[PDB]
């Protein structure tokens, strides 16, 4: 997961993009997200970030079907401070979300469905 | 894939309620949650309240703390929507939507809804 | 199957001292490795691979047996009890000790059966699994056969009688009063949810019945000591707390 | 795709000039290459290959986006347009460069998307091509995107987010001022008329919103420069006057 | 004292990875060792050592300052909390590193101050110690200073003026955006009770006051990130729960 800062240059402040591997409560509190697998993204240095999502589970192929409760990460960024903005700047800015597999991804008996 | 449909929504009075409730399909409500977002006309999406079903712990906006109220019945499938003391700004554009939990935060929902308009101060 | 006849009385007293841990066996020798295979590898490790003691269980005239599941038993025990519980995954062998202690005046065999996939009475092929999450795992007080798994159908739909197909050994009052059992890990996958699945099943039966001259104790105990060998988790998940 | 991070203000000044044209790169470095293929061989040559600047768009917090088409856009421009005009045939690469400069005080994304057969808006699959030569045809003052190409379909019936699997670069106001696309000629054959088939398709699309502080210029200008690459036309036809 | 001037504003970002953990220095440079000696030893090793946040506090106009505690800030972080509940003893050193983040528009100074033994107001020198156990050891959220320590008396009797006697660095909105303390265990003993005695005082109090220009955030926020360094604790004692 990586993503893109778009927000006005002269702003800074702290953030958190967490992970949580298969089966835990979606963390709630920084606190806890702090716990798992997490980077500290800081927006005034590097406007982008990227956190592997590690292949932790159970068995050698993860189900890519409709299960009930799969496991199953869970990144999330959090307000590790709060925006600190620059004279007058529009305050509310985004930031953009880039999802990608990696050279050990595969996938296996060929399924499929159109309509 | 779940489609909920928001139910309990009409135009009602100031000072007064209204329940509103959702009901389940594609999983049971029990493991996502459920809460409700009032976009009023012309404004972005607003939390109002939020509620985990398999560890029940409510979570409020401060501009409905105190008189809203939020319930869930995990075994009725449906999410219960108790808006107390209704006033004139608190007709919106309601809607529920399920997440992760019980966080009102402009998303960290999933599948919405239709959308069901609460106008409060019907009568001038 | 087990047909030993060691020396009979007590020989050597030989101390198994690991890490905080320590027990002194009977003796030592007379262990039963499972298919012939040792546990092994695919973090407390030496801190965390220490036998911990069960709950004793009193063996009576009329007992009908007693069950445990593993890892389930040990889900309680420190290192062991977090380490499984903090992880998504998890694999591991185990030394199954269980002591049996008498006199020269007491009389009978226990049974202890090790058997992979133990699944307990419920007929319903057509759906395993059945009872409850909470009593299929009874964790360290374990659970009692009765004459609900049923004794000489080893509580699953087979013949007692045929039960010394898995490894087991046999505590027979007159010869030993010990039975080793080092068991590897034994499922379907390189490593999988240790809270959702029991690797093996602990079985103790009464196979001869419990006699004692005149009178003496009405009864007798038995204690099952189990360490944990080669058990790796993945992956370093959350701390809840 | 493209997440870089090259210094973030202005370091050194390079100027490209190739022939009579000169432009003054706001450095030169973070280029990107269309499936790592640079422009090749299979007549004014330098003369030709040099790059000539399009018109300047205003880009403000409505704007919906923009489109241009290769070779269409440079078909006025001198050398180009006419060895273009005056050849049954026609095959050339582009370095296509986007400026877009502004302050440490504005804010947003564009992306520049470089699609080969970027055919646009007529769901008609039954029949692409559709909108007259003319339409279909802007040449140098391009065409916009609208809330007819639909700005999240791309218009072309395809989720924008998914636009990044073309090759493109996304001019981020705290980092770049510069996008620049080497694309190479992409084409069924070998060497096609210039006049009637389009090899490329430049969007660029509002990825962020563009803000600026208080008060200070109520829009901002983007700047887009073309320059053909190995660019060869047959044959020798009609010189008509 | 720390009259430094590296750079100014930004030059490169080197991250600091220790374990699960994962800060994005400023830069990296600009680190005071306490009196010249890194931690150093008389178990979770590495996944113990390694920095954990506390909570973020408010810098304001009227802000007083704050202050901590340590090892107490660190009381309810993971495996550090425990392994220090769960023994008798434990020493253990800190990279303490406080980050304050602004523009080229604000302006001000933050005095971080590491002070060992830092027993806090309560002028009765015939019995320092004082407030009870709980309001003296406030945890993560720490404890603020008041114009019940009084900021130019350092909260112990000593003039503000003086506290560069203790080792520290001055985070100047115009300089630097962070200060980086290595402290060493310092105690009259080898080893000690972490639970009743605190051996280091990170102070944090407003050198100058903070000023922003016309109207931007009305206020500014400061972060500490604490690592605990060559950590043992004595010994394994028990594992209640």
């Amino acid at each position: 997961f990586t993503f893109l800062f778009c927000g006005s240059m002269m702003a800074t402040g702290k953030l958190l993009v967490s992970y949580a591997p298969p089966g835990a409560d979606p963390p709630k509190k920084r606190k806890e997200a702090m716990l798992g697998t997490h980077v500290i993204w800081d927006i005034g240095l590097q406007s982008s970030c990227t956190m592997v999502v590690p292949w932790i589970s159970n068995t050698t192929y993860r189900q890519t079907i409709d299960d009930s409760f799969t496991e199953g990460g869970y990144i999330s960024v959090f307000y590790q401070t709060r925006i600190v903005v620059p004279l007058s700047t529009p305050r509310e800015m985004d930031i953009l979300g880039f999802v990608s597999a990696c050279n050990d991804f595969s996938v296996r008996l060929l399924r499929d469905t159109t309509h | 894939q779940v489609q909920l449909q928001e139910s309990g929504g009409g135009s009602v009075q100031p000072g007064g309620s209204l329940t509103l409730s959702c009901a389940a399909s594609g999983y049971a409500v029990s493991r996502y949650s459920m809460g409700w977002f009032r976009q009023a006309p012309g404004k972005e999406n607003e939390g109002v309240a939020a509620i985990d079903s398999s560890g029940v712990g409510t979570t409020y906006a401060d501009s409905v703390k105190g008189r809203f109220t939020i319930s869930r019945d995990n075994a009725k499938d449906t999410v219960y929507l108790r808006m107390n003391s209704l006033k004139p700004e608190d007709t919106a554009i309601y809607y529920c939507a399920s997440g992760f939990g019980l966080s009102l935060s402009r998303y960290t929902y999933a599948y919405w809804g239709q959308g069901t308009q609460v106008t409060v101060s019907s009568h001038h | 199957s087990p047909n030993i006849e060691a020396c009979g009385y007590s020989d050597r007293v030989l101390q198994l001292t690991l890490g905080n841990s320590t027990i002194t066996t009977q003796e030592a020798a007379n262990s039963v490795v499972a298919y012939g295979r040792w546990p092994e590898y695919l973090e407390p490790d030496v801190a965390a691979c220490r036998f911990y003691t069960l709950d004793t269980v009193s063996w009576t005239k009329e007992s009908r047996g007693w069950w445990w599941k593993l890892p389930d038993a040990l889900r309680d025990m420190g290192l062991f009890g977090q380490n499984m519980y903090y992880h998504y995954l998890g694999r591991s062998g185990y030394t199954v000790h269980v002591q049996c202690n008498a006199s020269k005046f007491h009389q009978g065999a226990l049974g202890v059966f090790a058997v992979p996939e133990m699944c307990l009475a419920g007929d319903s092929n057509t759906t395993t699994m059945h009872t409850s999450y909470q009593n299929a795992n009874p964790g360290e007080k374990g659970g009692t056969f009765t004459g609900c798994p049923v004794d000489y159908l080893l509580g699953n739909g087979t013949l007692l009688g045929n039960a010394f197909v898995f490894p087991h050994q046999i505590i027979n009052l007159r010869t030993n009063n010990c039975a080793t059992l080092v068991l590897p890990y034994v499922n379907s996958l390189s490593i999988d949810s240790m809270v959702k699945h029991n690797n093996w099943g602990i079985a103790i039966l009464p196979l001869a019945p419990l006699n004692f001259a005149s009178e003496s104790s009405p009864e007798i105990p038995i204690t099952l000591t189990i360490a944990p060998m080669c058990c790796e988790f993945n992956g370093l998940r959350n701390i809840t707390l």
